[PDB]
């Protein structure tokens, strides 16, 4: 934010702080966006969710069971885990029955009330 | 027997210089409005590209505010486009209002001509396709054009001319 | 001293050629095109509803591609509608190709009759809204029809 | 009013399909979607018969 502010006014400190970010503290996204390198860094939705959604679509609920089982805790620390929990609930409902679907929906609502997935759980 | 005359409103409007100049000015104004719309589009695209470039570094709240601002700009551009170029927008309403004084003058001239020459009916030949063949002998469009030019290029008589006119018209009594 | 006649364009068109059958076929094709447009609109609405149903499960990236696909479908339907039903093209062009040569021939015959017989006005009664009553004695359509039939 | 009643029925069918779109398999979903499409085509035929370019108006 200081980089942006100094970019608008007094760009010398903007360049100094941009170099500081790029070299001293190379961020996950900040460093490669300040110099505009690429989208090489792997994002949360692109990884193991955009192709996991493909597995969900193609009617493959055997491997995705354990996949979601260990990925629900492997990728903790971002808003993606709410979508992972929603996908787990949907798979459980589709492979077990209505009660599993309801349990998954209420669990998702409890864990992340302040999210779009939470509102989805509440409505459904 | 009935005497029928007719005018051609499109022909009359074509042979009026001020109407053509006003239409050209209206087209220029429409072009300026289109350029303004293009500028709005450029600003909207710049905002969208800026949001896309740094979408990863923003929180959900900031992304929401930027998206709402972009949507507001898009809605403003759509409203401006509909207000200026809509079916009942500024451009169409101003185009329809250009010929109204000419229509008034043509109506008055047609009433006077039909009073002078014993015409029972005067049609607008260009209003519809009912009049297939019309003899050019009964076309009073050129007379209407002459009248319109005469009133457009009117000139006030001088004091000597006014005195002469008063003396001439006062000779009956 | 003012001589006035009239013609019925529809009557002449029906008499000289098989205008009615071709017009009916064109109307059927136009109705088929309109139903196709309605089906495209229904498909677009169904796609929009399906996209609205699934938004949480998406990454906002497949949402973008689905929105672009919906917009592409809408633009395809719009350009198809413009091509088929534009003021010039595939309905108006077909109707013009159907009725323009005969209309021009009728206009030429009417002008020839007017010049030969010194008509002052020839009215077109085909609209049926103007010209509510016509004496049917000042009717020259049999002459127009015979002139058209004289030409091969 | 008749067309609005048909629209209400079609919307009820659509909502009923939506409430179970995440539970049943693909064949049932496709069959219900075909039924909905058939109902919509019946609505379109009724509208063309009533308000169309030729008939009942």
């Amino acid at each position: 934010n200081l980089y942006k502010i100094y970019q608008i006014t007094d760009p010398a400190k903007a360049e100094k702080i941009k170099s500081d970010i790029t070299n001293n503290y190379p961020g996950s996204r900040y460093a490669q966006i300040l110099n505009n390198t690429n989208t090489d860094d792997i994002p949360s939705p692109e990884k193991e969710y955009q192709k996991w959604y493909k597995l969900f679509q193609e009617e493959k609920f055997d491997v995705v069971l354990d996949n979601i089982d260990n990925l629900i805790n492997q990728y903790s620390g971002d808003e993606i885990v709410s979508k992972f929990e929603l996908l787990k609930a949907n798979t459980l409902g589709k492979v077990n029955g209505l009660e599993a679907y309801k349990k998954g929906l209420e669990n998702v609502a409890d864990n992340y009330p302040n999210s779009d997935e939470g509102k989805n759980a509440r409505e459904i | 027997t009935t005497r029928i005359g007719y005018i051609d409103m499109e022909y009359i409007l074509e042979n009026v210089s001020d109407y053509k100049e006003a239409k050209s000015q209206l087209e220029l104004k429409a072009q300026k409005w289109k350029q303004e719309i293009e500028a709005k589009k450029l600003n909207i695209n710049s905002l969208k590209e800026g949001l896309k470039t740094e979408k990863a570094l923003l929180t959900k709240e900031l992304i929401e505010e930027r998206e709402t601002e972009i949507k507001f700009q898009e809605n403003e551009m759509l409203d401006y486009q509909q207000k200026q170029f809509g079916a009942d927008g500024n451009l169409m309403r101003q185009k329809a209002a250009l010929a109204k004084p000419i229509q008034d003058q043509v109506f008055t001239a047609v009433q006077d001509i039909a009073e002078a020459k014993n015409y029972d009916f005067i049609f607008d030949k260009s209003s519809d396709l009912t009049m297939l063949f019309s003899n050019k002998r009964f076309d009073i469009s050129d007379q209407v054009i002459r009248i319109l030019n005469r009133t457009d290029k009117r000139e006030q008589l001088n004091k000597k001319q006014l005195k002469e006119q008063e003396a001439k018209e006062n000779r009956e009594n």
